[PDB]
């Protein structure tokens, strides 16, 4: 049917995720140097007041291949955050970004990937843990886990852009 | 009416499908996806010199009983 | 001998396997007739590496033979074809002696050969006599002949032949979650077994069923895509946990009928199911050609002669009465088809000869080895769609008459004017490897580009490597290290001097960095483009250029015995990029870094560690010692800042002084990676840990690791230290002087290995030494080279992967398998390469005719292992619309003249197209968006296109650029986003 190219599909999704009427308030999305279509700087926010990661502004970078959306994009937290499914280099274990328990498909969008990430943030996958100490503290030492998450939330508040209003809690 | 057709891959594997002559190519691809895990976007089906396209039916390509469709692919070496 | 030169046969070994080539190296092959067909078969069989090749052809070389016999020259005319070809065949493979059989008066001379091949120089009477001797003696027999755009092959491997591997595919394997007493095998979660009914499997690691794992084979009854049944397993016990099934290929004994029997009752294999009715017709036609020769002193029907063609129809009619099982009752003779066979009987067409040369050669190898499923027993072929339109190029007895040239048997089919347009074609060949070499050979036999208005441009940036010689037959051992395109161009000019000065051999890579060389004038001057590429990115790049310039593209590819061709016609078909192929298999990151269960996972982990140890670490140090703001760049780059800083710190801390220091480093890395890290993983997730449901954490895809105790006598532990130390020594410029275990053991045994103990940034940046302290210091990064057996690259990756495999109880792999996976090597053999190139050149004829009927073109798909050949009409380019204006979604585009201003561009699209441009991009850069604030809009709306790019990309448009491609999103007259073609800015 409509076989849109990668740059056009990314631009339309970028426009919708930054429109003052349709942009999801959980994600602050901007292009690299405000020009590069295939690498996005995204600030992930957890609006759920009942989540441990609430109140944080976690910067991240998303890179898209030239055959989007027929290949998954790459996601990395910059810097790496404390989470049972995130490695020390910022990369993270999530099934939606793997190709070939829902995996990647050309029907997935940037919205659905980001939604799947905030869900994994509130509900980490302990059966596929990236690396401790977040995974071991999640099961053995729950109070150490929250103290490590709360210390990571306040550390991410320094990356909030100037003049940016944090959206209200849900 | 109902009929039995085969789908053979470029590697040699054979798949059997109970279908009707009125089934669309889109429905055939959906069944191959459930059986083989191959997304319909990556399925290249050929039969009697034509490549099967969505929106048509099996009877549009003169597919009868015991007919064999071929799942082919493009290779990247050479 | 029993040894296989793996540096020569590397890519072919991945196709055939070692056992098949061991049998091949015991097989003596005889080929009767050395015209184009025979020499093409001999070329591919000699490259494959049989024990010996013997050729028989005492007929004198004639000029017309050169139509497809690429080893003959005009100086050879009058000499025996076998003699003048023998030495040229011998140069292809020093491992294969090539001899000439002087006379075939005594048929008992065939007893010394394992496979006899009879080509188009052998009469049908002699083929039957030879086949009778071979069949009754147990000698494998294969026959083949081409006649114009027609051809056939016959295979008779005797009363008893055993197929050992029908497909040559990788055995299916998978993890099992349950085996019920009735034998119902259930796959581990969302995993497909990929088996079919009648396959056989063996099992491993099935706890509770014991003898089930002893190698016994079980027949597969498929239940669904996730389960199969093997029969009751109650006698073996009761299933507990674990298990891996592996498909096993079983031998199949088969039986062949003699040629005499098959002439009256043929078993057909079809080359094109759309033409399946023609096989029986051509079966009678080819026999009738032989009867015609008997009645006319061994002469074929005259070219385009109706009197002879009518006589051939009568011979076919009489043959159908004598052989009533061929056509069957009520089936009439296809007179038009038989007439074309008569018309083209003397034709000798390079693409057809290439097709059967590759197919028959592969059948020879099957007959030597029992590898792959043999053709059984007859296959006929025609490419009649290659004929040009008779109105532009009429075919009669005058236009197809010989003109005393090497092309006479091509003129016989196509006519003089058509052959002249072939000569006057301007063509671009991208890549000069396996397909490239065969393509240039075909073009040399075609005389393509030899006319005054024609030429050939071939480009390739790669050098010749030893393993290339197995299937790139224009290259010799003495050519290793030279540039492929330059050597290939010279080789084909020696084959056909008409190409001398007509081939422009370039050594440039095609891509975005060479657009000044391959600029608008270059592409626009071409008649068409032919790919010979080995990667998807280059194919995609070329496809987009052909779309931009509206040039026809001939695409092709191979993978072992599998091959494909695609034709791309401007304004007619979709392009290569219009459809998607299955992507390369990827590894989920958690599986790669923490929970491997296949050797593929440890090889990828090892390759990544190799790059970090010996390439990334060296490059980070050289940047830290030469860039003044490197520490500030990485702090705000940013990614893994802690990793880069520790990398530079470690690289400059334990700086080795000699090779012994590098041994110690590698031994300590062994302890870290395969002992300490494994203990740290087990410290958090113990062997007997439980998940949420109370189930064991280390189950299914997760294999409980065990730490390694260093054992110098374990080949993988040893070579990890050897290769790791050698590669570290290379980084630090430490020289050297086969590794001696005792010498390494003495260094290691005197080491004190720290025991394991289970477990801000401003300190690391201060612990780094000042670059002034290390003035002139430089590390030498490693550049991965998989084909140099002396550089320790594959040695390290194999050993490093096998040590991790030992951790997780994964079966280790040899260097050849590791090189295959880590090097992403594509299995390749000359047979498939020649066949696929032949099919491309049969489509090339349709380009010369400018055919606009999409039904005349054919995309090809082959698998010589089955053997399977299938063809399909190309898909039409899809049509779209905006504001009711129809456009071709592939080939149409907006053309704007001049470096227009953004405001004028936007204003023109509103008036001329009714489109409101909302977003505009150039490459990966966004140049304009309607939702920009009024500040950015006013700044960009007044700039010309070139300045707009400079504002955004900070790089000027170079002077060599004459056109720019812009992509736009726009709204139609109803204010809705709609797909629109791209824009071409003509500067
Ligand atoms: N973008 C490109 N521009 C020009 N030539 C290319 C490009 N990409 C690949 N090639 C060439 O295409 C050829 C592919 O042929 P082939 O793979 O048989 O040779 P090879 O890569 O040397 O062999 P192997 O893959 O076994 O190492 C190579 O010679 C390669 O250099
Ligand atoms: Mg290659």
């Amino acid at each position: 049917s409509r076989k849109s190219t990668a740059s056009s599909l990314l631009l339309r999704q970028y426009r919708e995720l930054t429109d003052p009427k349709k942009a999801i308030p959980s994600f602050h999305i901007e292009l690299e140097d405000d020009s590069n279509i295939f690498t996005w700087n995204i600030g992930v926010m957890v609006l759920n007041e009942d989540s441990i990661y609430h109140g944080g502004f976690f910067k991240a970078q998303m890179r898209f291949p030239e055959d989007f959306p027929f290949s998954p994009p790459q996601f990395r937290f910059t810097p790496a955050i404390y989470h049972p499914n995130v490695y020390r280099d910022g990369r993270l274990c999530i099934s939606i970004l793997h190709q070939s328990a829902e995996t990647w498909s050309p029907v997935q969008t940037v919205e659905s990937v980001l939604i799947s990430i905030v869900s994994l943030l509130e509900d980490p996958n302990i059966n596929s843990p990236a690396n401790v100490d977040a995974a071991v503290d999640y099961r053995k030492n729950p109070e150490q886990y929250k103290q490590r998450v709360k210390m990571e939330v306040e550390r991410s508040k320094q990356d909030i852009p100037k003049g940016f209003i944090m959206p209200t809690s849900e | 009416g109902a009929m039995q057709i085969f789908v053979r891959t470029l590697t040699g594997r054979t798949i059997t499908l109970e279908v009707e002559s009125s089934d669309t190519i889109d429905n055939v691809r959906a069944r191959i996806q459930d059986r083989e895990g191959i997304p319909p976007d990556q399925q290249r089906l050929i039969f009697a010199g034509r490549q099967l396209e969505d929106g048509r039916t099996l009877a549009d390509y003169n597919i009868q009983r015991e007919s064999t469709l071929h799942l082919v692919l493009r290779l990247r070496g050479g | 001998a029993g040894e296989i030169d793996e540096s020569l046969y590397s890519r072919q070994l991945y196709v055939l396997g070692k056992e098949a080539m061991l049998k091949m190296q015991t097989s003596n092959v005889l080929i009767l007739g050395l015209k184009g067909l025979g020499v093409e078969i001999a070329k591919n069989v000699v490259l494959a590496g049989v024990k010996s090749m013997t050729v028989f052809d005492p007929e004198p070389v004639q000029l017309a033979d050169l139509s497809t016999q690429f080893f003959l020259t005009e100086k050879d005319i009058g000499q025996k074809r076998g003699d003048v070809t023998r030495a040229k065949l011998a140069e292809l493979n020093a491992y294969v002696p090539v001899n000439v059989l002087d006379s075939l008066d005594d048929v008992t001379q065939l007893s010394q050969f394992q496979v006899v091949v009879a080509t188009d120089t052998v009469s049908l009477e002699d083929k039957v006599k030879i086949n009778e001797f071979c069949h009754s003696s147990g000698i494998r027999f294969i026959s083949s002949e081409t006649r114009g755009l027609f051809g056939n092959t016959f295979v008779d491997l005797g009363d008893e032949f055993t197929v050992l591997d029908p497909t040559g595919e990788e055995p299916r394997t998978g993890m099992v979650s349950d085996i019920e007493p009735d034998g119902t095998v259930t796959m581990l979660d969302d995993n497909r077994h990929g088996l079919e009914d009648g396959n056989f499997v063996r099992f491993s690691e099935v706890e509770g069923l014991d003898k089930l794992n002893d190698g016994t084979l079980f027949k597969v009854e498929v239940l669904g895509p996730f389960a199969f049944r093997i029969g009751s397993v109650k006698e073996y016990g009761e299933y507990k946990k674990g298990g891996i099934f592996t498909e096993v290929k079983v031998p199949r004994k088969i039986s062949f009928k003699s040629l005499k029997q098959q002439l009256s009752n043929p078993e057909f294999v079809f080359s094109d199911f759309a033409k399946f009715d023609r096989a029986a017709q051509l079966h009678l036609g080819f026999q009738a050609l032989h009867q015609f020769a008997v009645r006319h002193n061994g002469e074929l029907p005259r070219t385009m002669n109706d009197e002879d063609a009518n006589e051939l129809i009568k011979l076919v009619t009489d043959l159908s009465v004598q052989q009533p099982e061929v056509l069957g009752e009520g089936v009439d003779v296809n007179e038009d088809l038989i007439k074309e066979l008569s018309y083209q009987a003397r034709g000798d067409i390079p693409g057809v000869v290439a097709f059967f040369g590759g197919l028959v050669a592969q059948e020879v190898l099957k007959a030597c080895s029992g590898k792959f499923t043999p053709l059984k027993q007859f296959m006929y072929f025609d490419s009649l769609e290659s004929l040009p339109d008779p109105k532009n190029f009429p075919r009669n007895e005058k236009t197809t008459q010989p003109v005393n040239s090497r092309y006479d048997n091509q003129i016989a089919v196509f006519g003089l004017d058509f052959q002249k347009k072939i000569a006057n074609s301007k063509v671009f060949l991208v890549g000069s490897g396996a397909i490239g070499c065969e393509m240039l050979k075909n073009w040399a036999l075609l005389g393509l580009g030899s006319g005054s208005d024609g030429y050939i441009v071939v480009t390739d940036n790669d050098s010749i490597e030893k393993s290339n010689l197995n299937r790139q037959f224009l290259f010799r051992p003495k050519d290793v290290g030279k540039n492929k395109s330059e050597v290939a161009a010279e080789a084909v000019c020696a084959m056909n001097p008409d190409l001398k000065g007509k081939i422009n051999a370039k050594i440039d890579k095609v891509g975005p960095e060479t657009e000044e060389i391959f600029n608008d004038s270059f592409w626009e001057s071409l008649d068409f483009v032919t790919n010979a590429l080995d990667n998807v990115d280059a194919r995609t790049y070329v496809d987009r250029r052909c779309v931009f310039y509206r040039k026809p593209l001939l695409e092709s590819g191979t993978l072992g015995t599998k091959g494909n061709t695609q034709v791309i016609i401007p304004r007619l078909t979709e392009s290569y990029s219009s459809s998607r192929d299955p992507p390369e298999k990827s590894i989920p990151l958690c599986t790669l870094r923490s929970f491997p269960n296949k050797i593929d996972h440890t090889i990828a982990w090892a390759k990544s560690l190799f790059q970090g140890y010996f390439t990334d670490s060296a490059e980070n140090v050289n940047m830290y010692l030469t860039q003044p703001n490197f520490v500030e760049q990485t702090l705000k780059q940013s990614g893994d800042v802690k990793g880069v800083l520790e990398s530079i710190s470690d690289s400059l801390s334990s700086k080795p002084h000699n090779f012994e220091d590098c041994i110690k480093w590698a031994r300590l890395e062994f302890e870290k990676k395969f002992n300490h890290d494994i203990k740290q993983l087990l410290f958090n997730f113990p062997k007997d840990a439980k998940t949420s449901n109370g189930e064991p954490f280390w189950s299914g895809a997760k294999r409980a690791p065990t730490p390694l105790e260093f054992d110098i006598y374990n080949n993988d532990h040893f070579h990890f230290v050897v290769a790791g130390a050698s590669l570290r020594a290379y980084n630090y410029g430490i020289k050297s002087d086969k590794p001696n275990v005792d010498e390494y053991k003495s260094v290691i045994d005197h080491m004190i290995i720290p025991e394991f103990t289970p477990n801000e940034i401003d300190q690391l940046v201060s612990s780094l030494p000042d670059p002034s302290t290390l003035a002139g210091f430089k590390l030498e990064p490693v550049d991965f080279e998989k084909d140099d057996d002396t550089n320790h690259h594959i040695e390290f990756i194999t050993a490093c992967s096998n040590c991790r495999a030992q951790n997780y109880f994964i079966e280790t792999a040899d260097r050849q398998k590791t090189k295959f996976i880590a090097g992403r090597i594509i299995p390749a053999i000359a047979t498939t390469t020649s066949l696929v190139t032949g099919l491309v050149n049969l489509e090339l004829y349709k380009l010369i005719d400018n055919k606009t009927d999409i039904e005349q073109y054919k995309n090809g798909f082959v698998n010589l292992a089955l053997p399977f050949f299938g063809f399909s009409e190309p898909i039409a380019s899809p049509k779209g619309e905006y504001n009711n204006k129809k456009y071709d979604k592939i080939w149409d585009r907006f053309d704007i003249k001049g470096d227009i201003k953004l405001s004028d561009l936007i204003e023109h699209f509103e008036k001329d197209e009714g489109l409101e441009i909302t977003m505009l991009s150039y490459g990966v850069s966004l140049l304009y968006a309607s939702f920009f604030p009024p500040k950015k809009l006013k700044e960009r709306l007044n700039l010309p296109i070139t300045q707009l790019v400079k504002l955004v990309t900070k790089k000027d448009i170079p002077a060599h650029v004459s056109t720019m491609i812009l992509e736009i999103c726009a709204d139609d007259k109803e204010g809705e986003d709609v797909e629109v073609p791209f824009i071409t800015i003509h500067l």
